[PDB]
């Protein structure tokens, strides 16, 4: 019928006639069966989409302008202009402020659209999770299909970031470097080529990121997610 | 009856209604089933809590002041021997007898107040001072000459709040003095020394390392 | 509600508008009892005023220490203020402080237990009385217009100064030097010099 | 009616093990939960045993997988001595008493829920700790606790057939994990190696590596 | 198991189990604390 995550199948119960953008009748485990839980999961999905979009775009642009640096270790070897403890504290304070405001918007919409400084500036009434106003200056057409575009690009970017970190853990190099490693040898650079388990032998690709990395005196156990369960 | 209890889920015993200060419904041994015995135990709780508050104060404030270089007071457990070696020290038996005689005079009056709450207030008892022993109708809360500042005698519920504060502080100090006795019996150091040692290594310095609590025969 | 958006005022802070700085901040509900809230409001005024006096003293004396105006009296740290000889020894200074503060604070408590009962001196002179912790000690008269706004400014400065003195003692027990020197040492980088890089505050770092 | 633990056979215990409880297949040959109060107590015990064994078996499996991967992770049967050797500043009595006290707090919460199903959703705890009932027809307390804290994703609020399916999942996985821990203990006793070690030893060599070849089960071969 | 527990609550079963647990407690006390002639604290 309509657009579905599995053509020919039907929507569940909680997803019948979705108001959320990018609804394709998924949720096999029924995580969104509850009402307010579905709204909380929608907000978490939207911020996950946007954060992963930012992350994938940042990794790609950092590699285009600087191919010699490795994004997985970029947090330890980048030469910060400022000290890291004060930087982390500044981020914690300001992001605590903004995320508390966003979360309390999700708890109740008409509660904090107002500038705490200036009484004249205030966001207009909006659907939860879509602030707009100052946050949305320029809109290319109607809002609904562009929201669908945003959410679909966000799903793609979350999958992209997971692929990025797995390429970094398996190959030890950049995901565009991993791309150019896969194109010249398509039959051999696949994970099926380098990782086969059979009842009698298990072949696991070696981990490239060092288990312990030293950073300003201390050591961080940034190993390789977890081994053992690797195919 | 809906007050917080010592076990959210276990209803209070029928002899603990809620009127007494600090009634959290805690009586698993049912020691206070008799009402007159309950009143005697309430007075005993008040006396033990007040004496423990005085004793724990006189232990932990001089020990802290000694820790920060004020007055320099010896350990509470050995403070009896420190004075007993003085050049003008009162002998132990004589001092104990003087203390016991004064306390006999005072607390036989307190005992007779426990029986009948308006006992000592009758005219002609003292030399004009019997007016100060009227009582407030509840034994263990005399008032009069006691409570000079008149704290709580304004709104009745103000006194009940102070009564609950008194009973909780008394129970805390009784537990604290039991802790002081058991800590010095096991470890030959002060309460603040034990506290400082515990903050050095809580997983190593505790009651499972003194060698006296858990017997060495079992382990 | 004022102290926290998307939060509700704790009932007993709603109907009483006549409180200075009533922003609804009482999450632990210390003053649900009205007499307890009256006591805590008096404690507010007392702690805030003594903290404003104390923090102003610390900042002014440390400014005079860092720049240099007074002699050997002002050229000492605030925590080392007892090293000077002054005019009287420790014991008599503490004693007369006990006596005259007993006099003044017992006058204040006598006002507290009965407002307006203690405004008259044995000389016969009398003063006006208003509210409870506001005994009308206003000679040059700035109370005749919008007294609520002036009280709000006073209570905001009082809370700021109580926070200031808590900061003063915490910094002094954490880092050496004068609080103005600590502010300058913070302003040096400032990305490294802060409360995390002390070795005495976070404990998780540097053992 | 329902699928029984022994197909056919209608001497299944009288109508206290009717097809109402989750996981009910009429299996009570010894009558250890014949009386209704003992039946409710044993339902609580079974759910708790299933959840605890599921957590324990998952931990054992993950630590055994990590041990074969070369990580600095001991096997489950020797993790206590390994922890004490790696951390000599911890007293054994210290950690044991701390475990007793913290476990006792939540276990007395659960106990006073067992005594009174509605008494734990008030006081210091919020209304989410009231419970949702289920067994024996009650709608409060019991082994199943709803709320946004013990069901933060809310997978049994809404769609009752989803709740029934998930409860059947939980009880079947719990019984399977209890038998799994029994197998772990027996394999450690009879072989001296870990569970994953035994599994990959049997997968590498299907034959000559069964339970009869360890010398403990069959005590002469 | 009501009748079985009632049988376990019967006087001979309860007295045998009680003397068993008391004797075992005393035996393990003498196992860990042997030759206690006096109550020396
Ligand atoms: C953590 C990120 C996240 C979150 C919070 C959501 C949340 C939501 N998604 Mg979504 N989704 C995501 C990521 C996420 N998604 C990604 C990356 C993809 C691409 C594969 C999709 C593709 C997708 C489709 C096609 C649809 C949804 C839909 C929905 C909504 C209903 C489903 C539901 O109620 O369950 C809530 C889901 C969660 C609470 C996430 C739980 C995460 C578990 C606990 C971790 C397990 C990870 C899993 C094993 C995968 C490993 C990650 C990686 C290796 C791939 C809901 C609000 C449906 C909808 O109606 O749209 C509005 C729908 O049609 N999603
Ligand atoms: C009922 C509680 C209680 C008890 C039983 C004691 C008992 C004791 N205290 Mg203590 N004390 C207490 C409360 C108590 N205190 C409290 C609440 C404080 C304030 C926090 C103190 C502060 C304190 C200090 C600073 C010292 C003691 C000392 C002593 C010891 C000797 C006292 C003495 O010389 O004879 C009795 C004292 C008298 C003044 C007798 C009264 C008769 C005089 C002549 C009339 C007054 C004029 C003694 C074992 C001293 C010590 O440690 O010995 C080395 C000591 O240094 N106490
Ligand atoms: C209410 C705040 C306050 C207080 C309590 C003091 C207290 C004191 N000041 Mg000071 N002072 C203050 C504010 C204050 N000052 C301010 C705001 C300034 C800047 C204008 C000064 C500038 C100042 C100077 C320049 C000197 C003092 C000195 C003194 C001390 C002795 C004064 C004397 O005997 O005459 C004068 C003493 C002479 C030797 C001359 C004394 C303890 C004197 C001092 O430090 O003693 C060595 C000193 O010379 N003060
Ligand atoms: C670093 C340790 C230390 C401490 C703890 C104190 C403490 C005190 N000093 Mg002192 N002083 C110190 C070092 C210290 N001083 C040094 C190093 C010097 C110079 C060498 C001086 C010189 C000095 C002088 C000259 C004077 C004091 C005075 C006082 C008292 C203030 C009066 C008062 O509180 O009103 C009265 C108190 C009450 C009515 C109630 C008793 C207090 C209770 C506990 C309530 C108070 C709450 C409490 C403060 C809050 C909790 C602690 C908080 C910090 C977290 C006070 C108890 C003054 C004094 O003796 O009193 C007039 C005084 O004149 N000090
Ligand atoms: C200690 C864990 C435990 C507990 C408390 C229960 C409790 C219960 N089960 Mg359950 N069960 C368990 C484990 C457990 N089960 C496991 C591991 C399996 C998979 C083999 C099953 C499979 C199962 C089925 C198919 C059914 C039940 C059913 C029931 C209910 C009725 C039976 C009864 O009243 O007897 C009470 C049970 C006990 C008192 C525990 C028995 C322990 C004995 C005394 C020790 C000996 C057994 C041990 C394995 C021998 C080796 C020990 C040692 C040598 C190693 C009851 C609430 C029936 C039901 O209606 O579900 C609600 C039913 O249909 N159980
Ligand atoms: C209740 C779950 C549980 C279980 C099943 C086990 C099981 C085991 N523990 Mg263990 N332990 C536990 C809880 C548990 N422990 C707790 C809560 C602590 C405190 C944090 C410890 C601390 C501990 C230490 C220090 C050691 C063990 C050791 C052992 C192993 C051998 C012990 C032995 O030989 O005697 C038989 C044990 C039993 C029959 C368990 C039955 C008793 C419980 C209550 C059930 C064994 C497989 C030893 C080891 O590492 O092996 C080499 C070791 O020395 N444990
Ligand atoms: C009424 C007569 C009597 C008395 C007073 C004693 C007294 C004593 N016997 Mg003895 N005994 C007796 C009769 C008596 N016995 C008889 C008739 C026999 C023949 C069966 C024995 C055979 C016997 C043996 C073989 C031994 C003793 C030992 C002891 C001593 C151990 C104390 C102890 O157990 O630690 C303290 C016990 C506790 C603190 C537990 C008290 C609390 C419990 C749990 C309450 C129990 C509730 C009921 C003790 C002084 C032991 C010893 O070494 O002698 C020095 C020992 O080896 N007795
Ligand atoms: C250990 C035995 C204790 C079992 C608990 C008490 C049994 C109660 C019961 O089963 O109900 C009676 C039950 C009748 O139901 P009723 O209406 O409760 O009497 O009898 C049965 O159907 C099963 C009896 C089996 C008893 C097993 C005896 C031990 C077997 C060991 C084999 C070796
Ligand atoms: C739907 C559902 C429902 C049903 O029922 C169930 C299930 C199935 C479970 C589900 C789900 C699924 C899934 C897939 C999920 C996933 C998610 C994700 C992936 C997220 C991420 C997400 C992700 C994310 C955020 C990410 C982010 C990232 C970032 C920011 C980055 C950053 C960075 C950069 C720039 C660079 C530098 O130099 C560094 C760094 C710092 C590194
Ligand atoms: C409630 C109940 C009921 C249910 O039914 C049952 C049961 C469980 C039995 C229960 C419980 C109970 C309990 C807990 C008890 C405890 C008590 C105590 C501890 C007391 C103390 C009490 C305590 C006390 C008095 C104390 C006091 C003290 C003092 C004076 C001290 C003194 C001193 C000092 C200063 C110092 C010096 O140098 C020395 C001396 C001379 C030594
Ligand atoms: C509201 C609430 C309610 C809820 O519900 C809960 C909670 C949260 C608990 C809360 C909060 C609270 C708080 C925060 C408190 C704080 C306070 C303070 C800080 C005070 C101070 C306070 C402070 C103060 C008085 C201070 C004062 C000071 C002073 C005098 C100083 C003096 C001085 C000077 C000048 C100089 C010289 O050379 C030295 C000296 C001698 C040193």
């Amino acid at each position: 019928a309509r657009a579905n995550w599995l053509p020919g199948s039907d929507f569940p119960a909680h997803l019948e006639n979705c108001k959320l953008p990018g609804c394709y009748g998924f949720d096999p485990l029924g995580l969104g069966a509850n009402e307010e839980r579905l709204a909380w999961f929608a907000e978490s999905e939207r911020v996950h989409c946007r954060w992963a979009m930012l992350g994938v775009a940042g990794i790609l642009v950092q590699e285009i302008v600087k191919p010699d640096v490795f994004w997985y270790t970029s947090g330890a070897t980048v030469e910060l202009p400022f000290d890291i403890t004060g930087l982390l504290a500044f981020e914690l304070f300001v992001m605590h402020w903004v995320e508390s405001r966003r979360g309390y918007d999700i708890k109740k919409p008409g509660s904090m659209d107002q500038d705490p400084i200036f009484s004249n500036f205030k966001l207009p009434a909006h659907e939860p999770g879509y602030p707009g106003g100052i946050f949305a200056p320029f809109v290319p057409g109607s809002l609904e299909e562009l929201k669908v575009k945003e959410i679909k690009n966000g799903r793609l970017a979350m999958l992209a970031f997971i692929g990025f970190t797995m390429a970094a853990q398996v190959t030890g190099k950049n995901p565009l470097a991993a791309l150019r490693e896969h194109l010249d040898n398509p039959l051999g650079t696949t994970i099926f080529s380098k990782a086969v388990v059979v009842p009698g032998q298990a072949v696991v690709p070696p981990c490239a990121i060092p288990d312990t990395i030293e950073f300003q005196g201390i050591t961080i156990p940034a190993g390789c997610f977890l081994h053992s369960l690797w195919p | 009856a809906t007050r917080p209890l010592w076990q959210p889920g276990v209803e209070a015993p029928k002899h603990l209604d809620g009127t007494m200060p600090g009634d959290f419904g805690f009586d698993p041994l049912n020691l206070g089933v008799n009402k007159e015995a309950l009143n005697w135990y309430r007075n005993a709780e008040l006396q033990n809590g007040r004496w423990a508050m005085l004793g724990v104060a006189g232990i932990v404030i001089p020990a802290e002041l000694t820790r920060v270089g004020v007055l320099n007071v010896p350990e509470w457990a050995e403070a009896g021997k420190v004075y007993a070696e003085s050049e003008n020290a009162i002998p132990f038996a004589s001092l104990l007898m003087v203390q016991l005689f004064l306390f006999n005079f005072v607390e036989i009056k307190r005992w007779e107040d426990i029986k009948k709450p308006g006992s000592q207030a009758e005219p002609g008892s003292f030399l004009g001072f019997e007016s100060g022993f009227k009582g407030t109708g509840i034994s263990g809360y005399p008032g009069g000459a006691f409570n000079p500042f008149g704290l709580g005698n304004s709104s009745k519920e103000a006194m009940d709040d102070l009564k609950w504060r008194e009973i909780r502080n008394g129970r805390l100090a009784m537990v604290a003095f039991l802790g002081f006795l058991s800590q010095h019996a096991a470890t030959g150091k002060g309460p603040l020394d034990n506290l400082a040692d515990h903050l050095a290594d809580p997983w190593g310095a505790n009651f499972c390392s003194n060698g006296v609590s858990i017997p060495s025969a079992l382990g | 509600a004022g102290w926290d958006l998307s939060a509700e005022v704790p009932a007993h802070l709603a109907g009483r508008k006549d409180l200075a700085g009533n922003y609804g901040f009482d999450p632990l509900n210390l003053g649900k009892n009205p007499e307890a809230l009256k006591w805590y409001q008096q404690a507010e005024l007392q702690n805030g005023r003594w903290a404003m006096l104390g923090v102003a003293g610390i900042l002014v004396q440390e400014l005079l220490h860092s720049t240099g105006l007074g002699g050997k009296a002002a050229d000492v740290y605030w925590f080392d203020a007892g090293n000077n000889t002054f005019w009287a020894p420790k014991e008599t200074l503490i004693a007369i402080s006990f006596l005259m503060f007993n006099w003044a604070e017992l006058n204040r408590m006598q006002d507290y237990i009965k407002p307006g009962s203690n405004v008259t001196d044995p000389f016969g002179n009398k003063i006006k009385y208003v509210e409870l912790g506001y005994p009308g000690f206003d000679p040059l008269s700035f109370s005749k217009n919008n007294f609520d706004e002036w009280k709000l400014k006073e209570i905001k400065n009082a809370r700021l100064a109580m926070l200031a003195f808590l900061g003063i003692v915490a910094q002094h027990n954490a880092q050496p030097g004068s609080p103005l020197e600590q502010l300058g040492a913070h302003l040096a980088n400032p990305w490294k010099n802060h409360f995390i890089n002390n070795g005495v505050s976070p404990f998780l770092t540097d053992n | 009616v329902r699928e029984l633990w022994f197909p056919g056979n209608k001497e299944v215990v009288p109508d206290y093990l009717d097809g109402s409880l989750v996981g009910d297949h009429g299996f009570d040959p010894l009558g250890l939960g014949s009386s209704p109060e003992q039946l409710s107590w044993n339902v609580h015990a079974e759910i708790f045993h299933g959840r605890l064994a599921m957590t324990g078996v998952a931990g054992i499996l993950l630590t055994s997988l990590l041990h074969k991967g070369g990580a600095d992770v001991p096997e489950w049967f020797e993790a206590g001595r390994v922890y004490l050797d790696r951390n000599p500043n911890v007293d054994f009595g210290a950690l044991l008493f701390s475990t007793i006290v913290m476990s006792g707090f939540v276990e007395f919460k659960r106990l006073n829920d067992i005594r009174n199903p509605g008494s734990q959703g008030s006081g210091i705890l919020p209304e989410d700790f009231k419970g949702v009932g289920g067994p024996q027809g009650r709608t409060v307390g019991g082994p199943y606790v709803g709320g946004r804290y013990f069901d933060p994703m809310g997978l049994c609020r809404g769609s009752p057939e989803q709740t029934l399916k998930y409860k059947w999942n939980e009880i079947r996985n719990g019984r399977l994990a209890m038998m799994a821990f029994l197998g772990f203990a027996a394999q450690y006793a009879a072989t001296g190696k870990g569970p994953i070690d035994n599994l990959v030893d049997h997968v590498a060599d299907p034959f000559h590596t069964t339970f009869v070849h360890n010398g403990v089960s069959v005590p002469f071969i | 198991m009501k009748d079985f527990t009632t049988y376990l609550s019967t006087a001979p079963v309860l007295t045998l189990l009680s003397v068993t647990v008391v004797a075992g407690l005393l035996i393990e006390i003498n196992r860990f604390f042997p030759d206690a002639l006096i109550a020396a604290f």
